[PDB]
């Protein structure tokens, strides 16, 4: 499973920050990411961070975001700055293979409002 | 290894010795067919194509 | 006497060139935002071959959809969708990026391990 939380209520400008704790699975060999949905909208691709802990950002993303992992607790978060109405999603976390996300979660809503 | 330059070379990049055609230069590193030269003018380093140039 | 000079010397990509190429253009400020072409990247790789005498077949990206990273490493520019985000890679269009954590990280290879053995 991988069930993320953090999810709330934001004021146009403020922060939140993201966790995920995973289970089966391989974790320390695995490539991870966030991605979130926005109503009606496709999916789209957040951050990744690569099983050696190295990361990248969507461009809308920017400054902003900033993924990390912990592995001693199969952990990944996602601090999140500067948030607008446009962040608005539900955001998940998931696993990458190659291309694909193997996995992933249910998510946790973000509400920005200004 | 003192060598002499049979044409021009520019080079846009830093890491390259620009030269024109009778320029000298000495070899400090024959590290394949790009060379490690010195200018005897000049006395600026960068590599150069070893074709561009010929043993005196 | 004859007027052309020679083409110098060819030779395989390398990490180091990869990477001290990379930094020139992003000096240059020459790639980046630009949309990607097969056409743009073939003068990209010619104008190497010509200057320099590296065989243009190193500039090859993991095939997406999204971000594709460098086979490369040492090359510090990937490509990203700049309308994104599509289904069907060969329908994305992208821009080159400059990203300087490529020069430590080769997130091809860890993306994509079975490309290297």
């Amino acid at each position: 499973q991988l069930v993320e939380s953090g999810g709330g209520l934001v004021q146009a400008g403020g922060s939140l920050r993201l966790f995920c704790a995973a289970s089966g699975f391989t974790f320390g060999t695995s490539n991870m990411a966030w991605l979130r949905q926005a109503p009606g909208k496709r999916r789209e691709w957040v951050a990744l961070i690569t099983i050696s802990g190295y990361t990248d950002y969507a461009d809308s993303v920017k400054d902003r975001f900033t993924i990390s992992r912990d592995n001693a607790k199969n952990t990944v978060s996602l601090q999140m700055n500067s948030l607008k109405p446009e962040d608005t999603a539900i955001y998940f976390c998931a696993r990458r293979v190659g291309s694909e996300y193997d996995l992933w979660g249910q998510g946790t809503q973000v509400t920005v409002s200004s | 290894i003192i060598v002499v330059a049979l044409y021009d070379y520019y080079s846009p990049f830093s890491w390259d010795l620009s030269f024109q055609k009778g320029d000298q230069m000495v070899v400090l590193e024959e590290s394949g067919e790009w060379w490690k030269a010195r200018s005897l003018a000049t006395r600026k380093e960068g590599y150069i194509p070893s074709n561009y140039v010929a043993r005196v | 006497g004859f007027p052309v000079r020679p083409q110098v010397p060819l030779r395989p990509m390398t990490y180091k060139a990869a990477l001290d190429i990379s930094h020139f253009l992003k000096e240059k400020g020459g790639l980046e935002g630009l949309i990607w072409s097969q056409r743009r990247q073939e003068i990209l790789d010619l104008w190497i071959y010509h200057t320099q005498g590296y065989f243009p077949d190193w500039q090859n990206y993991t095939p997406g959809p999204g971000i594709r990273y460098p086979l490369t490493f040492g090359w510090c520019f990937k490509l990203v969708p700049v309308e994104p985000e599509k289904v069907d890679a060969e329908k994305e269009v992208l821009v080159w990026r400059f990203d300087s954590k490529l020069a430590f990280h080769h997130m091809a290879r860890e993306l994509h391990p079975e490309y290297y053995k």
